[PDB]
């Protein structure tokens, strides 16, 4: 659902994210990796070692998606239904994997945002990021 | 938990740094205000109202630190953590009945806390090593629940 | 999201149900408290024993509202808006505790119904009981 | 896997009834039905495009048969769940990478299905018993995951 209280919190948390956007998102992925290599069978073609620049313009790709997200979230089906799409029906993704990524998305930003990652963004973020993997898990359900 | 030793010298050195005062407080409260529902089982804890109410409460603060002990304790005991924990185990499933998928989300909270105190110290390769750790007491402490 | 094929099945089996609708409902209960004891911790105010008339009162109560679900199931929200208040504002039900009792519901169901219980059907159906979890849990995200 | 005698009793009876050539592709089948993406792992089962296709699919009645002797197996060695599965263990860990999440959700499935089969006679006390041993093997199967 989201309320303006959290669409607030969302807003601004990701506003000082800034231009740090595609790195962020680089981080995450690398972090996710590393911490749940279960995960790694989805990226074959990729060479998922610390440098990849493979990896890097996933990152710059996700944060991208992610940013489409908060600027439309008062809708996002219909902002994400193409990603809806090729996650559920082209890649099969195992609908758990999206927890885990939402996870290395929070160590992530917390470790870059300490000022603004309160338990309330905290809070706020968790509930974007889940709302964004039932979107991508839509066209399960 | 098999832990590679240099997986150890991460997990290891970064521990000995935690204010192991305040941050088995900054888990436990962000546990109550992140997953809501887990509120049910501190009642007793009075007013958990709002965020703020909450990374207040006294009690809160007073009994994360207990659990930040039940983490040193098994970060000293990897050996064997079903042992470390069979009465904490016992205790949390056939008397309080907490779903074992609660343990997991501590853990994660737990380590989003560690991330937010040590920022660019906590690397992903130290973060895996203690994504590993937060798995094996998670899963000791389901135990009792077979 | 639900499909048209889906909302037809489950419209159906539903249907297929009849008048047992109260009587399966005390029997996914039953079923769900003997499996998952975890899950007695919400009902100390009832005898969960074999004949507790309380347990079939509730049952009858169960089973009323997933028919009110099939019957407005193009609009669930608002349907479930209320009891999406009790089970995540007032009684603070663990979310996991769904995806446990929608499962004793399709055991119960197919226990009952062998010649509806096709693999489509059992695919619409734990299609539609994720979607009726997801409105009760929705005053969460 | 505790299980007290007349669970077993319960667990012990139903299998025997049990057509233990159909029932595992029953069970397979409706796993990749219900949760698509476990087709993932079967690409090389051929067409898999309809619950039809994939409920007639040979490869499919071919694998849940190996699978169920995997249970029939697990199922007269209760006091060794982890030992029997070591060798399995290993391979759907560190060599597929299934998510020990889908082992809960092949579980539940074959209960379904026994359920389907069984009707009335599957009680909720015998559904019970089935369930803490769906658990049991969900739980052998992950272990090489620590
Ligand atoms: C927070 C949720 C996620 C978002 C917002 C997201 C977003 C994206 C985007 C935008 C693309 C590229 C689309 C394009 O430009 O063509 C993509 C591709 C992909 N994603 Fe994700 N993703 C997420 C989670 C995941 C997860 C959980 C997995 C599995 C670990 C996954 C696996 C993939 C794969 C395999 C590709 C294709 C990569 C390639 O072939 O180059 N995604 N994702
Ligand atoms: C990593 C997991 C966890 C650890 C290490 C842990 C540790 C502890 C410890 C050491 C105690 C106090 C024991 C004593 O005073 O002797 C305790 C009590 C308790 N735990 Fe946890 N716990 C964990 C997860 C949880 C979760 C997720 C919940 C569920 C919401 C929870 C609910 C409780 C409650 C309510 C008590 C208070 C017991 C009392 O009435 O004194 N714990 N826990
Ligand atoms: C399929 C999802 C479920 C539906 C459709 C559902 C529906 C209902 C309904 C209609 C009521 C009674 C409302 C009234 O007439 O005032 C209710 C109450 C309740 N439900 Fe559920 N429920 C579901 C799952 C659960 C789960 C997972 C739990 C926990 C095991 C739960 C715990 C309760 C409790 C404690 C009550 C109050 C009982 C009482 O105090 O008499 N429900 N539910
Ligand atoms: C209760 C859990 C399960 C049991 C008991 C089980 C049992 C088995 C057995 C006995 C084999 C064949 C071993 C051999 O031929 O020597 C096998 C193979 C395999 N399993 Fe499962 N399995 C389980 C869950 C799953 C799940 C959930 C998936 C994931 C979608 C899966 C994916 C695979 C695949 C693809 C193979 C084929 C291996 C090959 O290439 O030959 N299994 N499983």
């Amino acid at each position: 659902v989201l309320s303006p209280a959290d669409k607030t919190n969302v807003k601004a948390a990701w506003g000082k994210v800034g231009a740090h956007a595609g790195e962020y998102g680089a981080e995450a992925l690398e972090r996710m990796f590393l911490s749940f290599p279960t995960t790694k069978t989805y990226f074959p073609h990729f060479d998922l070692s610390h440098g990849s620049a493979q990896v890097k313009g996933h990152g710059k790709k996700v944060a991208d998606a992610l940013t489409n997200a908060v600027a439309h979230v008062d809708d996002m089906p219909n902002a994400l239904s193409a990603l809806s799409d090729l996650h559920a029906h082209k890649l099969r993704v195992d609908p758990v994997n999206f927890k885990l990524l939402s996870h290395c998305l929070l160590v992530t930003l917390a470790a870059h945002l300490p000022a603004e990652f309160t338990p309330a963004v905290h809070a706020s973020l968790d509930k974007f990021l889940a709302s964004v993997s039932t979107v991508l898990t839509s066209k399960y359900r | 938990v098999h832990l590679t030793p240099e997986e150890k010298s991460a997990v290891t050195a970064l521990w000995g740094k935690v204010n192991v005062d305040e941050v088995g407080g900054e888990a436990l409260g962000r546990l109550l205000v992140v997953y809501p529902w887990t509120q049910r089982f501190f009642e007793s804890f009075g007013d958990l109202s709002t965020p703020d109410a909450v990374m207040g409460n006294p009690k809160v603060k007073a009994h994360g630190k207990k659990v930040l002990g039940a983490f040193s304790d098994g970060l000293a005991h990897l050996d064997n953590l079903k042992g470390t924990f069979a009465t904490l185990s016992e205790l949390h499933c056939d008397k309080l009945h907490v779903d074992p998928e609660n343990f997991r989300l501590l853990g994660n909270v737990l380590v989003c806390v560690l991330a937010h105190h040590f920022g660019k110290e906590f690397t992903p390769p130290v973060q895996a090593a203690y994504q590993k750790v937060v798995a094996g007491v998670a899963n000791a402490l389901a135990h009792k629940y077979h």
